[PDB]
């Protein structure tokens, strides 16, 4: 199936473009997109403050709902440095968001982070502990067909906190009639993905308390910001992930904070 | 019920502080002393504080110093048997029960235990430690803390709490060398830190000297308990402990509230006429406490100034036997009245 109409992502499009053009008012956003343009950088950052001060009911709709209005961002900006530059969009296949400024009730310490903040975007406090090794994901498979010579691409998503099922997540290995296929590597898409475990901050934590830490997922130009022992504030998206097919669940639900954003001490 | 009638003419027998003296720990012969002090010790004191705010302790404290071969484990053994809540243990650490509380997953149960320390498990009884002087640094502070404010204090693992420990200490100890040392004063022949010895009310010093009678007895006795395993009995002691114990809360309006004064005003005379170990108010509020014990051996409900006058020659006696060898004959043959 393909959606055809819905208000809700045609108006979100529709409001973000309006936002992040700016020129007219301050050229705050116009500076930034083409800053991170010559850069040759994706990954904008958006201060929420003015989210708010141009478009509050935007900013409450982002801040209390984080997947959709996100994807709704990250693509209205893809429209948006299309229009200001053709061969550099075309480049690059994907232009992601992460979000920064005052998160009031949402600028929280892995102790304060509970559940009601789930699916929505969190500011998070706190050390670093961990740092895993970086690891590419495979994001576009390209396969070379020995005895057909043809060229075949298989693709996946980020499913990461969504709903997801084997077929997206099979990786060929056979031609549809028996002739074992050849991988380019080269040929093919990659992201590279890491995971760190943000922890309280140890003097912000209440005095003799084991402390409170929570698990955070990183991935291009996000995986070497931040390594052990690192004074982090991390902006992210806090959800749950599935635990893989079943027939008995407990309804525990383990969580992660999909990070939109990594920062350091500001000094 | 017929528990109360008996021991209420017991109490009127006219004799149970001898008797009740001579009752504890039969097993053992002489230290009259030790077993009045002892008898003190169970009964203990009655706690008091103004308002909430002067927490004074109701706890008669006992430590016994002297030189190996004078039963202090067998007298500790017999309290441990007499009193209820009453729990033994050692500085070295053989004890099942330390002295330190902790937190761990317990063996056998294998459950996430807060092994409360002994202290804790004393929790309103008696706590009997042996080897005092050999005890740990930690064990140490612990001790001092229990003594102190009778509140152990954990703060280990994620726990945060101060709770609560008002256990009567009976100790147990050995000088430095193992023979006691009359020529020093006892601060320095035990080897505990001033501030613990501080906290105890009598210290019953047990001296070993060579004695035709004594010694005779005492081997005669051994012999005793040998062939026959080739007053009141145990179980009514223990019930006029506990019927005491219970409901009976003497009162120090009738004390002659000027003597004790004149005296303290004397004993400090004979204190400061050197510079040894003096007297101060916590002695007045140990002979207070043990004033209200005797009240309640006897069940009198009131301080009589038979029961002052018991006080006065436990606590006399006990500081006059902690001083050092010439002050301790100056201030005996002085003060020779009580
Ligand atoms: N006054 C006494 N009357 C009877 N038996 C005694 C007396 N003093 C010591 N004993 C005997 O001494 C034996 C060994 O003494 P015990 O084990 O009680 O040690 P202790 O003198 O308490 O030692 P420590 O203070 O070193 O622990 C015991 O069998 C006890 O019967
Ligand atoms: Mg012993």
């Amino acid at each position: 199936t393909v959606v055809l109409d819905d208000v809700e992502l045609r108006e979100a499009q529709r409001d973000y473009l309006d936002f992040l053009d700016d020129e007219e008012d301050q050229g705050i956003y116009q500076s930034k997109v083409r800053e991170l343009i010559s850069d040759n950088q994706y990954r904008l950052i958006v201060n929420v403050n003015d989210l708010r001060r141009k478009n509050e009911k935007r900013a409450n709709r982002l801040l209390n709902n984080a997947f959709e209005e996100l994807v709704a961002f990250q693509r209205a900006l893809k429209d948006f440095v299309a229009s200001i530059d053709a061969t550099y969009a075309k480049q690059y296949e994907e232009f992601y968001v992460g979000l920064e400024g005052s998160f009031g009730s949402k600028h929280v310490s892995p102790r304060t982070l509970t559940s009601c903040f789930l699916s929505c975007v969190v500011c998070v406090e706190g050390i670093v502990t961990k740092c895993s090794l970086v690891r590419p994901k495979v994001v576009r498979s390209v396969h070379y067909c020995p005895a057909t010579k043809k060229t075949i691409e298989r693709r996946y998503s980020d499913l990461t906190t969504l709903v997801a099922f084997p077929s997206s997540s099979v990786y060929p290995t056979k031609d549809e009639e028996n002739n074992p296929l050849e991988t380019e590597y080269g040929l093919s898409v990659y992201k590279d993905h890491q995971t760190i475990t943000i922890q309280e901050m140890p003097e912000k934590a209440p005095a003799g308390q084991l402390p409170r830490s929570v698990d955070v997922i990183l991935d291009d130009d996000l995986v070497d910001k931040a390594k052990p022992g690192d004074r982090v504030q991390v902006v992210g998206t806090y959800r749950c992930l599935p635990g893989k097919k079943g027939g008995y669940t407990s309804g525990t639900f383990r969580t992660v904070l999909i990070a939109c954003n990594v920062k350091q001490m500001s000094k | 019920d017929e528990d109360v009638k008996m021991i209420t003419s017991l109490s009127k027998d006219q004799q149970i502080g001898e008797k009740i003296f001579a009752s504890i720990a039969p097993s053992i012969y002489g230290h009259e002393d030790i077993k009045r002090g002892l008898a003190l010790a169970l009964f203990g004191g009655e706690p008091k504080n103004p308002g909430g705010k002067h927490k004074v302790r109701g706890d008669i404290n006992v430590l016994l110093c002297g030189d190996p071969g004078t039963a202090k484990s067998q007298f500790l053994k017999y309290i441990e048997k007499v009193s209820s809540r009453a729990i033994f243990t050692t500085g070295q650490g053989a004890s099942a029960v330390g002295l330190t509380a902790y937190v761990q997953r317990h063996p056998v149960s294998r459950e996430w235990t807060l092994e409360a320390g002994a202290l804790v498990l004393a929790d309103r009884g008696v706590c009997l430690i042996d080897e005092f002087d050999k005890m740990n640094d930690q064990d140490r502070t612990s001790i001092h803390e229990a003594m102190e404010q009778q509140s152990i204090s954990i703060s280990k693992a994620g726990i945060v709490t101060s709770l609560q420990a008002r256990c009567t200490v009976i100790a147990a100890a050995n000088p430095i060398g193992g023979r006691y040392d009359p020529s020093l004063t006892f601060s320095e022949n035990v080897d505990l830190t001033e501030p613990i010895i501080s906290r105890f009310d009598i210290l019953c010093v047990v001296r070993d000297t060579v004695d035709p009678v004594q010694d005779e007895m005492l081997a005669r006795f051994v012999v005793g308990s040998h062939v026959r395993h080739h007053p009141l009995p145990q179980e009514v002691l223990k019930k006029y402990i506990i019927y005491a114990k219970e409901r009976v809360h003497p009162k120090l309006n009738q004390m002659d509230q000027d003597k004790v004064a004149k005296m303290y005003s004397d004993l400090r005379k004979e204190s400061m006429a050197t510079g040894s170990i003096p007297i101060t108010v916590r002695h007045i509020e140990s002979m207070i406490r043990m004033a209200e014990a005797h009240a309640r051996i006897h069940l009198r409900d009131y301080v009589i100034e038979d029961d002052v006058n018991m006080a006065i020659r436990v606590m006399l006696e006990s500081f006059i036997d902690t001083q050092k060898f010439s002050v301790m004959r100056s201030m005996r043959k002085t003060f020779a009245r009580y």
